[PDB]
C-alpha cells in the first residue's frame, strides 16, 4: 500500500546540524538537505475514505 | 551509506508473493540516484502512512 | 600497487612524465608475473622430464 | 562558475553539478587569473582528449595562505575542520586571486569561515551548524562566555593588508573516472564509426586499440564500459546512439 | 508535527535472518560471466 | 659537481600566475599553446619577480 514514504538522514536529528530530508509527496520524490526543525514522529496520513 | 561526502544509493524493485518472515533469494540491486549531500550521518528514521 | 590495473586507462589519464611512474609499476608487476609463470612451468616440465 | 559575482563561504559551499556541457577551458583564457593549477589524480593535457562523469564544482573564498591547505592529506582550517577532500581524490584543484572585487575599504565580512570543530569530520562534507563550540568542561548552553567562542569568525578583507592575507577564489573539480558514462565532453569533434577493422577508438576518452564489432550484449541504463577476466575494457557504450 | 501518537504498543525488538539480501553493484561497469 | 653539454638559456616575460605552467606537462596559454616543455624533459627552471 506504499506505506514507506521516506526517511531523515541526520547527525543528531535536530536543527542543531545539517541533517537529509529524502521522502515522496505522491506527486514528486523530494530530496532536501535543510536545517530542519525535526518532529519526533513524521507522518504523512490518507483521511476520511 | 555515506563514505567520502559521497550518498550512494542502490534501487530494486521485485514483485514478490509474501505474508511472513524475509524470503529466501536473491535480487541484484541497481544504483537510481547519486546524491552530493556532503553531511554527517549518525541516526536516522523512517516515514510512515 | 599503481592506481589501476589496466594499460589504456594511464596512456589516457595521466602524462609520460607521470604515466612511467605507473606504467613500470604494470610492466614491473606482469614481468613479475611471467617470472612467477616461466617458474611455475619449468618445475613443472622437470617434473614431466 | 569561475566568473560568478559573489561566491559563497568555506563552511557552506555552492555545488552546481555540472552535467551535459562542453568542457572547454580555453574560454576561461580571455579572462584568465589562474594562480594555482594542480591535478592530482588526472593530468591537465588530457583535460581535451580525456573527459569525465560527473563534474562537480567545489567554488569558495579563503584565505591566500591556506590555498595549499586544499590538497588530499593535509591539515588547517580549512582542510581538517570544515573542506577536506578524500584520500582517494581523483580531481583538479583551480585556484585564484580576488583582489579586485571581494577587497573591501571597510572590511568583507560577509565571507566566513570554521574556526572551531569537535572531531575530524569526513571529506567532501559541508557544515551549516552555528553551534556554540565548548573548548572547556563548562557547558556553554548556547551563549559565549568563558571557553565558549563562537566559531565562524571573518578574515580582514582589506586591499592594503599582506598578499597572503588577500582572499583567493576557488575552484575544485570531482569526478568518478572511467568506470560511469559520461555527460560532459570538451570540443574534441567526434569521428566516423568504422566496424570489423582494427582501429585506434576513442570512447568518453578511454583510448586504445582495438576492433569494433556488433554484439549481442544490453547494457543496463546505468552501465558505460563492459570489462573481462583481465580486468581491460571488453565492450563499449556509443553514447550518441543506442 | 509536535504531537505524538497514543496507540503506541510497547513491544521487544525481536531478530530476524537475512539469506542472500545487501548485494549491489559496486560501480557503473558492465560484467559478463565472470566471477569478480 | 656534474656539468653539462649544451646549456640553453629560455628567457622571456610572463604572468606571475603562469609560472607554475612552467613545467613538464602542464597546460594554460603558455605551457599549452607557445612555449611546451617535453614529457622527457631534464633541466631546471628558474624564475624571479
Amino acid at each position: 500500500s506504499n506505506i514507506i514514504r521516506g526517511w531523515i538522514f541526520g547527525t543528531t536529528l535536530d536543527s542543531k546540524t545539517q541533517s537529509l530530508l529524502i521522502v515522496n509527496n505522491a506527486t514528486n520524490v523530494v530530496i532536501k538537505v535543510c536545517e530542519f526543525q525535526f518532529c519526533n514522529d513524521p507522518f504523512l496520513g490518507v483521511y476520511y475514505h | 551509506k555515506n563514505i567520502d561526502g559521497y550518498f550512494k544509493i542502490y534501487s530494486k524493485h521485485t514483485p514478490i508473493n509474501l505474508v511472513r518472515d524475509l524470503p529466501q533469494g536473491f535480487s541484484a540491486l541497481e544504483p537510481l540516484v547519486d546524491l552530493p549531500i556532503g553531511i554527517n550521518i549518525t541516526r536516522f528514521q523512517t516515514l510512515l502512512a | 600497487g599503481a592506481i589501476s590495473s589496466v594499460l589504456n586507462d594511464i596512456l589516457s589519464r595521466l602524462d609520460p612524465p607521470e604515466a612511467e611512474v605507473q606504467i613500470d609499476r604494470l610492466i614491473t608487476g606482469r614481468l613479475q608475473s611471467l617470472q612467477t609463470y616461466v617458474t611455475q612451468q619449468l618445475i613443472r616440465a622437470a617434473e614431466i622430464r | 562558475v569561475f566568473n560568478a559575482t559573489r561566491f559563497a563561504s568555506v563552511y557552506a559551499w555552492n555545488r552546481k553539478r555540472i552535467s551535459n556541457c562542453v568542457a572547454d577551458y580555453s574560454v576561461l583564457y580571455n579572462s584568465a587569473s589562474f594562480s594555482t593549477f594542480k591535478c592530482y589524480g588526472v593530468s591537465p593535457t588530457k583535460l581535451n582528449d580525456l573527459c569525465f562523469t560527473n563534474v562537480y564544482a567545489d567554488s569558495f573564498v579563503i584565505r591566500g595562505d591556506e590555498v595549499r591547505q586544499i590538497a588530499p592529506g593535509q591539515t588547517g582550517k580549512i582542510a581538517d575542520y570544515n573542506y577536506k577532500l578524500p584520500d582517494d581524490f581523483t580531481g583538479c584543484v583551480i585556484a585564484w586571486n580576488s583582489n579586485n572585487l571581494d577587497s573591501k575599504v571597510g572590511g568583507n565580512y560577509n565571507y566566513l569561515y570554521r574556526l572551531f570543530r569537535k572531531s575530524n569530520l569526513k571529506p567532501f562534507e559541508r557544515d551549516i551548524s552555528t553551534e556554540i563550540y565548548q573548548a572547556g568542561s563548562t557547558p556553554c548552553n548556547g551563549v559565549e562566555g568563558f571557553n565558549c567562542y563562537f566559531p565562524l569568525q571573518s578574515y580582514g578583507f582589506q586591499p592594503t593588508n599582506g598578499v597572503g592575507y588577500q582572499p583567493y577564489r576557488v575552484v575544485v573539480l570531482s569526478f568518478e573516472l572511467l568506470h560511469a558514462p559520461a555527460t560532459v565532453c570538451g570540443p574534441k569533434k567526434s569521428t566516423n564509426l568504422v566496424k570489423n577493422k582494427c582501429v585506434n577508438f576513442n570512447f568518453n576518452g578511454l583510448t586504445g586499440t582495438g576492433v569494433l564489432t556488433e554484439s549481442n550484449k544490453k547494457f543496463l541504463p546505468f552501465q558505460q564500459f563492459g570489462r573481462d577476466i583481465a580486468d581491460t575494457t571488453d565492450a563499449v557504450r556509443d553514447p550518441q546512439t543506442l | 508535527q509536535c504531537v505524538n501518537l497514543t496507540t503506541r504498543t510497547q513491544l521487544p525488538p525481536a531478530y530476524t535472518n537475512s539469506f542472500t539480501r545487501g548485494v549491489y553493484y559496486p560501480d557503473k561497469v558492465f560484467r559478463s560471466s565472470v566471477l569478480h
